[PDB]
Formats: structure tokens, sequence, C-alpha cells
DNA sequence: CGGCAGTCGCCGTGTACCTCTCCATGAGCAGCA
DNA sequence: TGCTGCTCATCAAAGCTGACGGCGACTGCCG
RNA sequence: AAGCGGAGAGGUA
């Protein structure tokens, strides 16, 4: 499995973060396998298949208000069985008026998964939309539910693997032009980074 | 120094001559890493 | 104090009933300990004579 | 300007007004420059070999 | 019937998941009478259920000769069905042996049935 | 957005010569008696 | 069935605490 | 015709 050579990554300055442009905890975090980061994104098939993916979203998401109904329903029924008693038998007050707040707790808990599934798809899709090279994703869940949605239109890995097809696609010219475009008409922090 | 990187390549290559699961691979490719590190330049990070 | 979290954690793998002081002490680590100090350290030194 | 010097850098005076005097034929672009005081450690470490 | 899917559909029977332990060499017999021991004593067994460490005989040549020895498959990697509690946790952590679990980013994985299936046919 | 001051890590710190000591272990796994 | 010769492995970690000046990345942090 | 590497301590100008 390919390897880095210690003295361009853990230097001072890392100089193999200046060529790629990337912070040297990002570095860290890649190479010692603690972080995904996408190489390569094609934008063409990204651009026209935005409004079958995001219907399809909709889709998923009154799928998921079909559940939401039913489980409203069951509710209403359920605490209509511990109103069966409520204000009309002898039964003290304070458990038969505190299940009115097991029943809040209850009628949240369908609209927490109900949000919780509205959030998962809201931010997959602003994610997949967001999309940029070198970009580093934890926390896996993200990343196996971009992998299996938008499996294609998209590369990435981890390790020095990933490292070194970002290496490969880097335009020496294109970069150097841009910061030599910086360095002549620029101003601040942004200058002396260039330079 | 190079016992240790030459036993850990081999201890890498027949697991993953194996179809082992990735964890385990990937976990086996950082122990490479970190051990080539420490072969290159020793105690530059972390515990020499 | 080496040789203690060997006896703390040899008490928790074996068989009650069986246990003897005889089988929890284990001498090494203490003699180990004296001859590095005796030989191989800054403070006890060859003599001048 | 036209002269391929990174600005901001340290460069021998004679290179300097060579590459100048170069650069003043086939068209003209003389660079700016300013004298600087150096250590002994950084022009040891700053040679050509 | 494949015995495959059948050990499958017995595993997911069983509870919990299963997760991967890294240890030393040498150490793995040692490792897992210990495991078994420590949880016996502490009355963990709700949460710890097994602990398995896959085997093949593979034939060693000595001297031309062949022989079936016990070699292991995952060189000081233990698998465990529990549940990830604080407690199961510390327990399997602080025993001797154990380094720590292996598993992505920082939150120990586990396992998909496949692949712990693929890793306990009787092979050897 | 825009600066910014404290912090954290890495670099260096005289030359030549003489004498003496010490340098991994613990468990496991055969191989006997 | 128990002394004793032959063999092998780097992932260890609870201990450590009396240097001091120069220089630069930088990073959380405040406005 | 056949070897000689590290660590620590004390001294001399």
């Amino acid at each position: 499995a390919p390897v880095t050579h210690i003295w361009y990554f853990k230097g001072v300055p890392s100089r193999l973060g200046y060529l790629l442009d990337l912070a040297p905890k990002d570095l860290e975090k890649i190479i010692y396998f603690a972080a995904y980061v996408i190489t390569s994104v094609d934008e063409e098939m990204r651009h026209n298949e935005l409004s079958t993916l995001e219907a399809e979203m909709a889709v998923e998401r009154k799928a998921v208000e079909d559940q939401r109904d039913g489980e409203l329903e069951a509710r209403a029924q359920k605490l209509e069985a511990d109103l069966a008693e409520l204000e009309a038998e002898g039964a003290k007050a304070d458990a038969r008026r505190k299940v009115r707040d097991g029943g809040e707790r209850e009628m949240r808990q369908i609209r927490d998964r109900a949000q919780r599934e509205l959030d998962r798809l809201e931010d997959i899709w602003s994610t997949f939309t967001k999309l940029a090279p070198k970009q580093l994703i934890v926390d896996e869940n993200l990343y196996r539910e971009l992998v299996d949605r938008y499996g294609e239109y998209f590369t990435g890995a981890m390790g020095a693997e990933s490292i070194q097809k970002l290496i490969e696609n880097f335009d020496i010219d294109a970069e150097a032009e841009s910061l030599r475009d910086v360095i002549r008409n620029g101003k601040g922090q942004k200058k002396l980074r260039a330079l | 120094l190079y016992r240790r990187v030459i036993n850990r390549n081999n201890r890498l290559k027949r697991l993953i001559d194996l179809g082992a699961p990735e964890i385990i691979v990937n976990n086996e490719k950082r122990m490479l890493q970190e051990s080539v590190d420490a072969l290159f330049d020793n105690g530059r990070r972390g515990r020499p | 104090s080496r040789m203690e979290r060997v006896v703390r954690e040899r008490m928790t793998t074996q068989d009650v009933e069986a246990i003897t002081p005889q089988t929890l002490i284990n001498i090494r680590p203490v003699v180990a300990a004296i001859k590095e100090f005796f030989g191989t350290s800054q403070l006890s030194q060859f003599m001048d004579q | 300007g036209s002269t391929e010097f990174l600005p901001g850098s340290l460069i021998d005076r004679a290179e300097f007004e060579a590459e100048n005097r170069r650069v003043v034929a086939e068209g003209g672009e003389p660079a700016a420059g300013r004298p600087v005081l150096m250590g002994i450690t950084k022009a040891s470490l700053a040679t050509d070999s | 019937v494949d015995p495959a899917a059948a050990l499958k559909a017995e595993l997911r029977s069983k509870p919990g998941d299963w997760y991967v332990v890294h240890s030393y060499a040498g150490y793995e017999n040692k490792v897992k009478a210990n495991l078994e021991t420590r949880v016996q004593n502490l009355d963990v067994g709700d949460y710890i259920f097994q602990v398995e460490v896959p085997t093949e005989e593979v034939t060693e040549i000595k001297n031309g000769q062949r022989k079936q020895v016990n070699r292991k498959v995952l060189p000081g990697y233990i698998l465990v069905r529990m549940d990830l509690t604080d407690d199961s946790w510390a327990a399997v952590r602080n025993t001797p042996g154990v380094t720590g679990f292996v598993g992505a980013t920082s939150r120990p994985s586990a396992l998909a049935l496949d692949d712990v299936v693929k890793f306990l046919l009787p092979r050897g």
C-alpha cells in the first residue's frame, strides 16, 4: 500500500499542504485513516439530474408523512383511552392529568422521527449540491448515504491512495497563474499566503 | 526498524489475500504507515 | 508497586479455594529492581582507592 | 514586473544589476530593490552550495 | 439448504452486534480464557454473550511432512457479540491483553453479518 | 469579516586525551525423568 | 505427571517536575 | 588471518 515520506508532511511549513492548499490538520486526519476525502466530482451529470433527484426525495418525504398521519391517529386513540376516565370517574387527577404530559411526549415522539428524516434528507441533498474537491467527510453515516443514494457522480477515498490521486489530478500551470494574479493585484493576508 | 516494516508488510499482504473486511485492512495499512514514518525519522510525531 | 499490579490481576483469573500466598507472589520484579539499582545507576559509583 | 523575480526575496546585487541591464535591452522594465542588513547566521545558510 | 444461510439466520436470531478487538500475537487463547473468567466473575453476562477466535487447520510442512497446525485467521484479532455499553466497554478494554477496538474514525463499528459468516464456517 | 495577541513547537549551546562498569524478559511449548 | 531446556515478540503508558533565547505558524477569540 | 558497537560515571590542560 502506498505510504508518504515523513519529511514533506511533518515539516514547518508542511510542504505538502502548500501544494494541495490544505491545512496540516486535515492531512493529519486523512493520512492516518481518520476522515474521508473526495478527490473528483463530474459536474455535468449532477447538473442534468437535479429535477429527478429532488422529485425522488419529495416522494421519500411523502412516504414519511404516510406513516405520520397513521401514527397521529393511533396516538389520538391512545390518549382517548386514558381520557375515557379523566374528568368523569373517581380516579385521582394527579396521574390522570400527568398522562397528558406523557401524551405530549407521545405526540412529540412521532414528529421526532419525522423531523429526523426531514433533516436527514435535507442535509443529504444540500451536501450533494455543495460537493467540491478536497472536502472532508467524517461520521461515515453521511458518506454511506451519499455512496448509496448518489453512488455515482463522485469519487472519494481515505489514506495515501487518495492523496496520490489528488497529487495526480493537479494542474501546475493554472494554480501558478492564479497565484501570480493574486500576488499582482491583492492586499491582505492573501498576498502573503500566496507569496 | 527494517524488521518491523518487513513484518508488518507481510502481515498486511497475508490479511489482504484472504478477502478481509475493510476496517481491519485499513487499520493494518495505518500501522504500516506509522512503521515507515518511524523508520525514516523516529520521534518526529507521537512517541518514539 | 509493580508486583502489586500482577498480584491484583492474578486473583481474578483463577478459581477460589486453590489460591495460596505462595501462588500470587512473583519475586522477579523486585530482584530486577535491586539489580538494576545497585549496578548500572548514577549514584552507586566506582570507589576511589 | 518583467524581471521574473519574486517580490519579498533577497538576491545578490551582482545578479540584480546583470538582470536589469539585460532587461533594459529588447524592451525595458528595471526592477526595484533596496539594501538589506543580514546577520552572520542567515547569510551563512543562504549560500549557493 | 445452504449451511451459510442457516448460520446467518441463527446469528440474526442472536442478540447484539459483533465487534472486533486487537490483541497481541500468542495471546489469543489466554485472552479468551481470561475474558470468559472476568465475564463470569463480574456478572457482566448480560452484555458479553460470545467470545470466539476463528482458526484454520493449515498444512504446515515440517521437513516435507504435512501436519495440520491450527493457525489463526486474524492474527491478534478476536470477535465478540455484545452490546455497546459503558460498563461492557470498560470491562472488555481493561482486560489484560486488549489494546483497543478497531473501528472507523473514533467510534467502533459493527461488522456486517456476511463478513462474520465468512469467518465462521468450518474450513480447517 | 477582520484583525490579533498569546501560545506551542523546533533550532543551538568549545576542543583534545585517560580510567572504570553494564548491555531484556516472561510466558509458552516441547523434552525429558 | 512435574523440572527444565528451547523459542519468540515489539502497542506502551504509568510515570514525569530545576533552560532559555529566537522565530514563525496559527488558532481560537474578540470586536 | 582475525575483532573492536551503544549508555553511564569520574578526572587532566
